Formats: structure tokens, C-alpha cells, sequence
């Protein structure tokens, strides 16, 4: 019953493999995985092998000038626990936090291996 | 009995810039409040206050338009963690208009 | 009656750091109580103010954030004047009741 | 009283298919192809047909032993091929495309098409800001070889819905577009795109629900039971905004008066004194902690995290990326480019900042147009005019920007790309026109 509906929508959508959408010249070609990481590394290096190229005219509208420019003005201090407003931070492990309960509760009786993942967030590793 | 007018310019320096006409002819500063912000011309004894009163980028200063008299309440709160520590006490911005009139 | 911030703790370790000219100072202070410790990053007007009026390590000092005003509280019970480590918090506001005379 | 947050319940009826009878082969086919959803239909109806997300299963029936397939709102049908769904989609790219392939063969098939020797339509597409030419190329690969395609459309959604809320085509403002794996602040000047000064921030709705799960699972590492994405989405969607000014409310968020009215406990489903600590009314809220109640150990209370989450894409340092917020990239624009000393607004500056546009998925969070006013207010002179506008649902104008340039006749053909250039000029040619792309090169 249950189990009987799920096939019910699988034969509602079926596609042979004689597609009747693409075209007649099919001549599919070899996939790669390509992730999302090595993109950006072979568009650099394009831009590089082009660059090399040209200055041995100037492009000037790229990948690596679309992207935020960092910030000008100082940043907020932020407690790492709490999220309040950060006035301390500890010498031993380098997390700030808010006020002498949280210290005491939180950041002095703290795993190794913690304050990582803590500094993670931020990304402070 | 004097009839008097009160003009106050108020708020955070956000551009100071003298030039030469050595002798500056005059300076343009940049005032900034939670209203927005208005820039004015200065004559070179204004800016010879600024440089008694120590103002830099990012100070909270007080320009009275009719004595010329220069204060500086401190430097702006968004500017407070440069630093961990520090010797300046830091103050919020003022949030009315950089210009105020009274009679 | 006013209120002001105050810190109030014993020194632990100071650096002083110069570049290759001396241009620009940097420095670390760590400082602590009997509940937390903390360490600040300093910069130009802090270090000058160190540096005069000499603090060195276990020494207990209060200082003043707004007016830049630093002083030595005594020394800590640290064998290895006499004076007990502060606690409770570091940064802390305190109220303190004016009476000023009409004649003054 | 804790409120119960499950899994979003399935859809009872599958997604129907349009009548075979209404199909034309001249009508154009709008198609947006977003990471988060997809949207698909015809260019004659203002409003898109089929909303689904964009997801594939590969259903293995044991009594039959064939690989079933199940696309976007049919994987709405049991929580087994809802959990088992799987994006095309990974991170701001596409990986694979066989997946996409199968997809815009379930989106033909459903769209009501009877086609022969590939698709005889035009097709509307969307491409994201400065993209690699990889994903272009297995577009080509895709559309002008399989699909055997007449024309092909290029073009950023935000300056989509750009034209569907200016149709004239010649206007000036700013588009603020706040996607799911990037927020864009792009410069429109004389109805053109100046892509020299657009900038992108590394954050979107994706970001911010995992932003969630991580604060989740760091502020209860002892929580019992595991929670899915989606319930992370919905208590994200449900219980966050951004707030007006954030260091203000953060002095104040946590003092006893405020938990009263501003504090949501949610409840996981399954089947001396506490007043003077931080700690605890940070963890358990306003009311006092019963440590061995069952009910009371699968509870989540949200405080902080309500104006912390969203407020990522104006100081993008909290959640890891060196980068400038909105407000920073827009000051910029508008007081140091096109022509605008600071303290002085140019009237290219001015009209920008009266047309002010907000557009995206991830616009719906409550009070980000108010802030983005008293910023705009806050870094601009005395007196300027400021105006801000956003839709009702603006996860959908990119489409009725679809629609609102395959309507108008005369600038469509400005971008539409035949299979003639595609062969003449080979896969990398750029069509530069207003609403799409630029070259590389100068």
C-alpha cells in the first residue's frame, strides 16, 4: 500500500535510454569528479599561463578582483562562548571570553582538542 | 541685554586635509554623526587649534562656528579595539545632526 | 556622585618589543586576580606609560584607561610594600560619592 | 512552553505535468537554475510553473531491481528518498552533470514538450558573476550538442531582477542580492551591469544554517539526539532577524527583563543563586534548571544566537572570511567610484543610491531593510535621498526577469546566442551585452 505508491510515481517518470529529449548525435564523453576546489586553482593558473604569455594588453577584470576586499576598519572582539562582548583573553589557549564565571566554568577546565573547534568558528586555527 | 545665536558643529572626523597655498590657506574637515555627515571649510587659526588639541582621524570633536573655540570629547567608539589596551577613552557618536542652531 | 572603570590586578609577565629602527613599539602584558587572567595586546601611549614609572613582574598596580593614569598598589606575597592579590573581576566600575564645598 | 520542531511533513500529491495540448514550438522556456531551488516554466505566464528543490534519488526497488528516479518535489514522498537526496550542486559550481542532465530531462518532460531532434525552443538561463568558463563549456557541451538548442540566454540573476523591477532598461541603481552560497553588491549604471566594480561575499543561507548546527552542536555537546539540515533550516527560518543595532542589543540581551519576551525554547522530538550567572541563563534561559527531567533534556534554547546568525553578512570576520560587509563594500561604491569624491556625491552616486534594489532568497530575515537604511543614512551626507525597495517574495524576480526580457522583443536579440556563432566562434565567446557577463580581457 505504502510501498506500492513509490512505483507508481516511478513509472509515471521513466526515460529509456533511446532518449526522446536529446538529440540523435548523443557521443557522450568521459566525466571527471572535478570538484569544487581544484576550479578555482585551474582558473588560477590559467590566468597566470595567460599572464606569462601576454607580458612576455594588460587584462584587468579577473576572478581574484570580483571577490570582498578585506576590511579597513578594526574588528569586534567577540567572546568565543557566549557570543557577548569580549574583554579577556586567556594566555594558555587564546579564547576570549566574557567575565570570571565563564573563565572558571568553561575555559580553565577545558579538554585539549576543544578550543580548536572553538576557534574553528572564527576561523583562528 | 545681547541677542545672541549659538552654532554648534559636532561629531567624528572622518577627513582632515591642510594644503599649501610654508602656510596653509585653509583645511577641510569632515564631520561625521548618526544623522549623516557635512563637510566644511576651515581658516588656517582653526586648524591651528585642531593641532593644539592633538586631533587625529576618527576623534569626536566640538567646532563652535561664531567664538571658533575647538573641544575634543575623545575618539569615536567604532574605533575602540585597535588595540587590547589603550589610553584613550572612547565615546559613541552623537546622534543628532552635525549642525545645531539656537538663539 | 560619579561612577569610572578600573582594572586592578598583578602583573604576571611584560614584553617589550622594538623593531629594527625602534619606530613602532609593540608589547604583551599579561596580568591576573585570584579568578582570572587575561593578556592584552599594547600600544604606543600604554608602553610609554610603562615604561615610565618602572613595572615589573608581581607587581600589583591599578590602572586608569581614560586619564592614563597608572599606580602601584604594593607588591604581592610572591617571596620566590607588601600587598594581597586582588579578586573578583578584572575590569571593574566603581562608584565613588563627591563632596565639594561651596568655597572650593 | 516549549515548541516541538520536527522534519517538514512530505507532500501527499506528487508534481503534475502540464497539458501536451497547449505546447508550441516558438515559445521561449525560462529556467533558473538556483542552487537551493529551481524555478521552470513558460515566458507567457508572469508567474513560474513547477517550484522544486533542485535534488535527484536513485531509488533501488528490491522487487523490481531497477533504479528508480525521483526529481525535486518528488522526492517529497518519503523521509527514506528525502534523506537520500543529492545536488547537482556543490558549493558556488557543478561537479557533475549527468545529474543535471537527468534533471532538465525530468523539467522537459514536465513542462509539457513534445519535442523531436532535440528541444525547438530558446531557453533562458542563469549564470553566476564572473564564472569559470569550465562551467560555461559543459553548458555549450550540454545545451547546443544534446539538446540541439536555436538560442541560448546568459545572464546574473540579480541584474534579472534589476530589469523585472525597472523595464525600461535604461535606469540606475544598486542591487544587493543575498543568495545561498554568496551575497553580490553589483553597480547598474545606464541599465548595464559595471562587473569592474561588483564584489562578492563568501557567505549565503547555506552558510548561516551550518553556522547554526555548529553553534548547536558547541553549545550542547552532550545533546542526545542528532538533528537533520532541515531542522536547522526551519529554526533558522523561524526564530532569527536582524537586529537594528548589534552592540546595543548585545549589552542588553541577556539581562533578566529580556528573556522574558526574547528568548524561544525549541524541544528535540523523541518517543548561589541561578539568578546572578551568566552561564545559566545563557544555557537554561530565565527559569530554573530540572537536570533530571527527560523532556527538559532534549530542549534548545535560542538567546544569543537569534541576532548573531544573521548578522555574518555585515562583519564576515565572525564567520571566518577576511572580507568586507555590505555596508563597507557599499560605502565604498558610493563615495569613492564613479566619479564621487568623498563628501561630495556625483549624480551618477545619487541616482544609484535612490534605487536602491534588495533581491534573493535570503532577503526574507526580518529588519534587514531597516538596518541597511540607518547605514545608508549613517555613511551618507545630510539630506540625501535614499529609497529601498523589496518584493514580497524576491526568490522569485529573477524569473519575472525572464519573462519581462523574452517579452520585450526589441533588446532580446541583443543576447540570444544561435548555434552559428556558437560554431563560427568555437565554445569561448562572450555575448556582451547589459544583463550578462564581461570579457576576461581588456
Amino acid at each position: 500500500e505504502r510501498l506500492l505508491f513509490l512505483r507508481s510515481v516511478g513509472e509515471r517518470n521513466e526515460i529509456g535510454f533511446p532518449s526522446r529529449f536529446k538529440s540523435a548525435h548523443y557521443k557522450k564523453p568521459t566525466r571527471r569528479h572535478k570538484s569544487a576546489r581544484q576550479l578555482i586553482s585551474d582558473e588560477n593558473k590559467r590566468i597566470n599561463a595567460l599572464l606569462t604569455k601576454a607580458n612576455k594588453l594588460v587584462p584587468k577584470a579577473t576572478y581574484f578582483s570580483v571577490e570582498a576586499p578585506p576590511s579597513i576598519r578594526p574588528a569586534k572582539k567577540y567572546c568565543d562562548v557566549t557570543g557577548l562582548k569580549g574583554f579577556y583573553k586567556s594566555p594558555t589557549n587564546n579564547i576570549r571570553y566574557h567575565n570570571a564565571e565563564i573563565y572558571q566554568l568553561i575555559v580553565k577546565p577545558m579538554a585539549p582538542g576543544v578550543d580548536q573547534e572553538y576557534l574553528k568558528l572564527r576561523g583562528a586555527n | 541685554r545681547i541677542k545672541e545665536t549659538k552654532e554648534v558643529y559636532e561629531g567624528e572626523v572622518t577627513e582632515l586635509t591642510p594644503e599649501d597655498a610654508k602656510t596653509i590657506s585653509h583645511v577641510i574637515v569632515g564631520l561625521k554623526s548618526a544623522k549623516g555627515t557635512k563637510t566644511l571649510r576651515l581658516d588656517p587659526t582653526i586648524y591651528e587649534s585642531i593641532q593644539r588639541e592633538k586631533v587625529s582621524i576618527g576623534d569626536v570633536i566640538y567646532i563652535e562656528a561664531n567664538t571658533g573655540a575647538v573641544k575634543r570629547v575623545g575618539r569615536s567608539d567604532a574605533y575602540a579595539t585597535e588595540f587590547d589596551l589603550e589610553t584613550e577613552e572612547y565615546v559613541p557618536l552623537p546622534k543628532g545632526e552635525v549642525h545645531k542652531k539656537k538663539e | 556622585k560619579e561612577e569610572t572603570e578600573l582594572i586592578e590586578g598583578e602583573v604576571v609577565e611584560i614584553q617589550i618589543d622594538r623593531s629594527i629602527t625602534g619606530g613602532h613599539k609593540q608589547g604583551k602584558l599579561t596580568i591576573k586576580t585570584t579568578d582570572m587572567e587575561t593578556i592584552y595586546e599594547l600600544g604606543n601611549k600604554m608602553i610609554d606609560g610603562l615604561t615610565k614609572e618602572k613595572v615589573l613582574a608581581g607587581d600589583v598596580i591599578s590602572i586608569d584607561k581614560a586619564s592614563g593614569k597608572i599606580t602601584k598598589l604594593g607588591r604581592s606575597f610572591a617571596r620566590s610594600r607588601f600587598v594581597q592579590c586582588p579578586e573578583g573581576e578584572l575590569q571593574k566600575r566603581k562608584t565613588v560619592v563627591h563632596t565639594v564645598s561651596l568655597h572650593e | 512552553k516549549a515548541v516541538v520542531i520536527d522534519d517538514p511533513p512530505l507532500r501527499q500529491t506528487p508534481e503534475p505535468f502540464d497539458e501536451q495540448s497547449a505546447y508550441n514550438p516558438q515559445s521561449p522556456i525560462a529556467i533558473d537554475f538556483g542552487s537551493s531551488k529551481l524555478r521552470a516554466g513558460f515566458v507567457n505566464h508572469a508567474t513560474p510553473t513547477h517550484i522544486f528543490p533542485n535534488a535527484l534519488t536513485k531509488f533501488r526497488d528490491r522487487k523490481l531491481n531497477k533504479n528508480f528516479t525521483f526529481v525535486g518535489n518528488d522526492t517529497l514522498l518519503d523521509q527514506a528518498v528525502r534523506s537520500q537526496s543529492r545536488s547537482p550542486f556543490d558549493g558556488p559550481f557543478v561537479t557533475n552533470w549527468n545529474l543535471t542532465e537527468e534533471i532538465l530531462d525530468y523539467t522537459f518532460h514536465h513542462l509539457g514538450v513534445v519535442p523531436d531532434n532535440g528541444i525547438p525552443n530558446p531557453i533562458l538561463l542563469t549564470e553566476r558573476l564572473a564564472t569559470v568558463q569550465s562551467q560555461r563549456t559543459n553548458w555549450y557541451q550540454i545545451l547546443f550538442e544534446t539538446y540541439n538548442v536555436p538560442g541560448v540566454t546568459f545572464g546574473i540573476d540579480s541584474l534579472f531582477s534589476f530589469y523585472n523591477y525597472n523595464p525600461s532598461g535604461n535606469k540606475t541603481g544598486l542591487v544587493i542580492s543575498c543568495g545561498h552560497e554568496d551575497t553580490n553588491v553589483i553597480p547598474v549604471v545606464d541599465g548595464a551591469g559595471i562587473l569592474t566594480d561588483a564584489k562578492r561575499i563568501n557567505w549565503g543561507g547555506h552558510q548561516a544554517v551550518d553556522y547554526l548546527n555548529d553553534l548547536m552542536a558547541l553549545k550542547y555537546p552532550y545533546f542526545p539526539t542528532k538533528m537533520s539540515y532541515l531542522q536547522y533550516e526551519t529554526m533558522y527560518k523561524d526564530y532569527c532577524y536582524v537586529s537594528r543595532n548589534y552592540d546595543e542589543d548585545i549589552e542588553k540581551i541577556l539581562t533578566l527583563e529580556n528573556l522574558d519576551t526574547n528568548d524561544v525554547v525549541v524541544e528535540a522530538p523523541f518517543t548561589y543563586d541561578w539568578r546572578n550567572s551568566i552561564l545559566h541563563l545563557f544555557l537554561r534561559g530565565p527559569r530554573p534548571h530540572d537536570s533530571e527531567n527527560i523532556h527538559e533534556q532534549h530542549q534548545m534554547h535560542l538567546n544569543v544566537e537569534r541576532i548573531r546568525v544573521p548578522e555574518v553578512i555585515f562583519q564576515p570576520t565572525m564567520g571566518g572570511q577576511d572580507q568586507a560587509g555590505i555596508c563597507e563594500l557599499s560605502e565604498t561604491i558610493l563615495l569613492k567610484k564613479f566619479g564621487s569624491q568623498p563628501g561630495k556625491l556625483s549624480q551618477t552616486s545619487i541616482d544609484m543610491v535612490n534605487n536602491v534594489l534588495i533581491t534573493g532568497g535570503n532577503a526574507k530575515v526580518p529588519g534587514l531593510k531597516e538596518r541597511i537604511v540607518k547605514e545608508f543614512t549613517g555613511f551618507l551626507p545630510t539630506g540625501t535621498n535614499i529609497t529601498v525597495n523589496m518584493s514580497s517574495d524576491p526568490s522569485l524576480d529573477a524569473w519575472k526577469g525572464m519573462a519581462a526580457l523574452a517579452r520585450n522583443e526589441e533588446q532580446y536579440r541583443k543576447t540570444v546566442i544561435s548555434k552559428k556563432e556558437y560554431e563560427e566562434y568555437g565554445p569561448e565567446y562572450i555575448k556582451e551585452h547589459k544583463l550578462g557577463n564581461t570579457k576576461y580581457f581588456e
